[PDB]
């Protein structure tokens, strides 16, 4: 796969500047922040769940075993 | 050039896409560190345990290159796990050959770290070599035979010990070709990306961007992998591994690599030894189904919901199976292994299949 | 110098060309520059004014790319970037 | 020689002000170089 | 209402806050690849505009401002009618093959 | 309005130079200038005097894809120094 072989394109202008005539954090932190929380936000409800039930299975079997090891659980 | 300066890639793929290259590096490390533990490293029973502690004690920096190598195996397994991970989330599958090659690639990984860990002949070292070889007595009629084959003997002893110096050395560089092979299959493609939509409207160069990339990322493992092996080289190990091998005395505690532990749960859950086999290889060979088991009309998961849930839950519950491979077989222990284990199948071969299906309802296709 | 030189002397046959050259010239000079100085200005320009110079303007500097057509294989702008030194 | 030529060879009219100009007036001569690009006039 | 889940799957699904349509988001293989190739320049010109705009989108892990998101009452089908052809005429072939 | 407005402000005496170049004397020419140029104006005021500002170079990029055209067409230059500066030679 090369250059000048991929695919057929028509009617796209891209426009760009030097990487010396820009910054390389424009706003890292006013505009960074705002769309991690996005990001995390989005997904969380994806993510989470499992791990939080992971959690509770974890949490309620290695009570149980202790409780199982001794005289009056 | 065109295999690396002027290769096209897409302009979109993430951190997750870091895997390919880190491995490629873990795999090289490997290498340099295992050639020079290699240079002091002696295979006979009476001597190997001394030798890894000469090795550490006197041969100048010899305790970071063989500490090096410990962990350098343990960030193997975490690339390793992340790279399929991506795969299995992205649809990377779909480009069969390299995906498969990439299921080889993995399992003999496993059998190279299997060996290298035999080779201090520390407790862990000789019970790991016995077991594990002793999966293939599972085989009907032969099974026996290809074990004492493979041990040179009755019983694991120095004619294993020796050899598995000898295939330890040389897998690694059958890997690398291996690897390389991988890597001219995906060449014919290009990469995939986090979208599972094709790329080829708007690929950039590999270089400079992914290779500056590449570098960070390279910069981050190595963080990672020093952080472990100058403030934590024993964290990931096992202590009876400090012990040498005593063939009469299997410690009471004794349980396997963690990056081995999620298998070792699935294996241990079936009260059956030829369906505890059929069940370890089966957690692995069913990489290889993966392809025929996509229902989605969409390549990634990206826009898929439901097969995110299922996706999660899958890693949630490899994770419960390598927190029940590090506990003792008993109540409530056994039970929750046995549904994890069954979870494990059942995620794969029904539920995520089924959700890719419901999916494509739901858009109407 | 001697293509220069040529092209010069060439350009400024007949009546119109050089009617420009002396209109453009006065609005960009102030002044008609004869073609004895051109010459004066040619001669003095050797292989270390023309390393020099062109280390100048275009050594490590960034250029202006523009481009139309089937385009997919222009290079990236990094990449023409670097090819700047 | 030095000079390019008026129009670099390679292998729009829509307004009659631009069209002015295109009719032929004369035979044709054909020219070929060795530093500048061919020319066909009339 | 199954229809009340799809405009919720629709949003939870999100190519359309890249301003996708969910035929840019088709798996290609053969069929689908033929298929592309039979639209006609506009539809395809679109296509590919659409697709460069969320691969731009995608590497800068952004989104559209939500009024650009595409809207699940407007999200059409452009690819069905080539995809469907492409794939009846490949069944027709397969039938052949087999007397 | 916007045109005579354009023409009021830049077509003055000073930023113009008549030229000719064959046949002719020197003298005639200027007797002819003075003829027929003299009411040209020199001064729209002070308030006028239409002044260049210098401008801005950006290293920069301009990408019109177009793969239904034949052939590829791209410029490249980096700032050049001006017309009065002796590097031009
Ligand atoms: C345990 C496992 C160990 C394994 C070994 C380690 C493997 C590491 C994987 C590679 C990741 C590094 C990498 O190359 O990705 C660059 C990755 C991409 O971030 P980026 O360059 O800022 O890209 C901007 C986003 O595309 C645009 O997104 P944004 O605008 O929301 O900004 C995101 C950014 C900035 O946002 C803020 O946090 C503010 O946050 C960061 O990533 C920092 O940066 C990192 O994650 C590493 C930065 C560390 C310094
Ligand atoms: C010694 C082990 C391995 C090495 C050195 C290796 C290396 C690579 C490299 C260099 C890439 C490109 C960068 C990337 O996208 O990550 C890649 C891509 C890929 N690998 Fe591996 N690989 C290994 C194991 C595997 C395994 C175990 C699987 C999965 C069972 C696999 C499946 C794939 C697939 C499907 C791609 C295409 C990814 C995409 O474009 O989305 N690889 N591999
Ligand atoms: C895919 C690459 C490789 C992996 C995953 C790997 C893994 C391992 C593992 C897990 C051990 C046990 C470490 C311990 O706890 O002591 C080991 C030991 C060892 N490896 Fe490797 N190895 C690799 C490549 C190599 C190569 C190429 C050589 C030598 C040519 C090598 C030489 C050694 C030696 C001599 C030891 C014994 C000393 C020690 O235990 O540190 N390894 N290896
Ligand atoms: C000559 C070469 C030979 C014979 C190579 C054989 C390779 C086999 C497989 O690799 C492909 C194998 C390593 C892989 O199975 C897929 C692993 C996940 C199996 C994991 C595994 O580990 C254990 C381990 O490490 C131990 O350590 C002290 C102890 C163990 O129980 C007491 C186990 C164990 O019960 C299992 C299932
Ligand atoms: C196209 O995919 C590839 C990579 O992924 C970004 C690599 O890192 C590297 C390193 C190679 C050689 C490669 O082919």
């Amino acid at each position: 796969r090369q250059f000048g072989h991929l695919t057929r394109v028509r009617h796209v202008i891209t426009y760009s500047l030097s990487p010396f005539e820009q910054r390389a954090f424009p706003h890292y932190f006013s505009k960074g922040i705002p769309n991690v929380l996005r990001r995390t936000r989005a997904c969380i409800l994806r993510v989470a769940p499992p791990f939080v039930a992971f959690y509770l299975v974890y949490t309620w079997g290695t009570q149980e075993f202790e409780k199982s090891k001794r005289k009056n659980p | 050039n065109n295999a690396f300066i002027d290769l096209p890639a897409p302009s979109n793929i993430s951190s997750w896409w870091n895997f390919g290259s880190l491995l490629g590096i873990c795999l090289i490390l490997q290498i340099l560190t295992g050639l020079f533990l290699a240079m002091h490293y002696t295979s006979d029973t009476t001597t190997a345990f001394s030798s890894v502690t000469h090795i550490c004690r006197d041969v100048n920096y010899g305790w970071i290159i063989r500490y090096m190598h410990a962990n350098g195996a343990s960030m193997f397994f975490i690339c390793l796990y992340m790279h399929v991970g991506r795969g299995l989330y992205y649809g990377s599958y779909t480009f069969l050959e390299t995906w498969n090659i990439g299921v080889i690639l993995l399992l003999t990984v496993m059998a190279t770290a299997f060996m290298g860990y035999v080779l201090p002949w520390g407790q862990m070292s000789f019970w790991g070599a016995t077991v594990i070889t002793n999966l293939l007595s599972a085989i009907p009629y032969i099974g026996t035979n290809l074990v004492e084959w493979i041990w040179g003997g009755f019983s694991v002893d120095k004619a294993t010990l020796t050899r598995f110096f000898a295939f330890h050395f040389i897998l690694p560089f059958i890997i690398m070709a291996i690897a390389m092979v991988h890597l001219l299959f995906l060449h014919e493609t290009g990469s995939n990306n986090p979208t599972g939509i094709s790329s080829d409207v708007d690929k950039i160069p590999f270089h400079p961007y992914y290779t500056i990339k590449d570098i960070l990322g390279a910069l981050l493992l190595i963080l990672a992998l020093m952080l472990l092996v100058l403030f934590a080289p024993d964290l990931l190990g096992d202590p009876d591994n400090y012990t040498p091998a005593n063939p009469l005395n299997t410690p009471p505690h004794i349980k396997p690599e963690w990056y081995f532990l999620f298998a070792y749960a699935i294996l241990r859950s079936i009260p059956n030894k030829l369906g505890g086999v059929l069940a370890l290889a089966f957690s692995i060979l069913i990489l290889a189904l993966i392809p025929l088991l996509h229902t989605s009309k969409q390549r990634s998961m990206m826009f898929r919901p439901l097969s995110q849930c299922l996706f999660w839950a899958l890693v949630a519950d490899l994770l419960t199976l390598t927190w029940i491979g590090g506990q003792p077989v008993e109540h409530p222990y056994i039970t929750i292994g046995q549904l994890a284990s069954v979870l494990y199948f059942l995620l794969i071969l029904v539920l995520m299949p089924t959700a890719g299906t419901i999916e494509n309802k739901l858009l109407k296709w | 110098k001697n293509l220069l030189r040529n092209a010069l002397v060439s350009h400024l046959d007949g009546t119109t060309p050089v009617c420009e050259d002396i209109g453009r010239s006065l609005l960009t000079y102030g002044r008609r520059i004869p073609l004895a100085e051109w010459e004066s200005r040619i001669a003095e320009v050797d292989a270390r004014v023309v390393r020099e110079v062109c280390s100048k303007y275009f050594y490590d500097q960034c250029p202006a790319v523009a481009g139309f057509g089937p385009i997919e294989q222009l290079p990236d702008y990094n990449r023409i970037r670097s090819g700047m030194f | 020689a030095a000079v390019p030529a008026t129009s670099e060879s390679p292998v729009s009219v829509l307004c009659r002000e631009s069209l002015r100009g295109q009719a032929a007036g004369r035979p044709l001569v054909a020219s070929v170089s060795l530093n500048v690009p061919a020319s066909v006039r009339y | 209402w199954l229809e009340g889940i799809r405009k919720w799957y629709y949003n939870a699904a999100g190519f359309n806050k890249l301003g996708l349509m969910r035929d840019d988001t088709i798996h290609e293989n053969d069929d689908v690849k033929e298929a592309i190739r039979r639209l006609p320049e506009n539809l395809y010109d679109d296509r590919v505009f659409r697709i460069k705009r969320a691969l731009d989108l995608s590497m800068r892990q952004q989104i559209l401002p939500k009024e650009q998101w595409t809207k699940y009452e407007e999200d059409k089908s452009y690819l069905e009618p080539y995809l469907k052809e492409v794939i009846r005429e490949r069944k027709e072939r397969e039938e052949w093959a087999k007397k | 309005a916007d045109l005579t407005e354009y023409l009021s402000r830049h077509y003055k005496a000073p930023r113009m130079v008549l030229a000719a170049a064959g046949g002719l004397e020197h003298r005639q020419l200027l007797d002819l200038a003075q003829k027929h140029f003299s009411g040209l104006s020199g001064t729209y005021d002070e308030d006028a005097v239409p002044t260049l500002s210098p401008c801005r170079f950006t290293g920069s990029q301009i990408c019109h894809r177009e793969d239904g055209l034949p052939l590829a067409h791209v410029a490249i230059a980096v700032e050049g120094p001006g017309w009065a500066h002796p590097d031009n030679v």
